[PDB]
């Protein structure tokens, strides 16, 4: 009888914690990838500014 | 002396009533905790006279649209 409800409550909190923990890990991974892609574009800008400065000189 | 007795009785009666109420409420809480300890969700817990349970449970299943877990 009551054991089914006990299991449903415990498993409900476990299911919630899993989906939220995986989505929080995904969020942090996406923000890290945003910073990495940003730095790649920032290096390309720096390199272009250097090439232009050499040409001006 | 009359004031002493009067004030003692008033104070002691007031305190006896309050303490007896608190004692009975904590007695209910002892049982409530012992049963509840067997078990983002939310919950509430309490005590009622048994004769109200049929109407109480049916109203929970009526106010919530068929969805409530009760023990």
């Amino acid at each position: 009888s009551q054991s089914q409800g006990i299991q449903q409550l415990l498993q409900a909190e476990k299911r919630a914690a899993e989906k939220v923990s995986e989505a929080r890990k995904r969020k942090n991974r996406r923000l890290k990838q945003a910073k990495e892609e940003a730095q790649a574009e920032i290096e390309q800008y720096r390199l272009q500014r250097e090439k232009e400065f050499k040409a001006k000189e | 002396n009359f004031e002493k007795i009067e004030n003692e009785l008033k104070e002691i009666n007031t305190n006896q009533e309050a303490l007896k109420r608190n004692f009975l409420e904590l007695t209910e809480l002892k049982f409530i905790l012992r049963k509840t300890q067997q078990f983002r969700l939310g919950f509430v817990a309490g005590v009622i006279n048994r004769e109200r349970i049929p109407t109480f449970e049916r109203m929970l299943w009526r106010v919530c649209r068929g969805n409530v877990f009760l023990r």
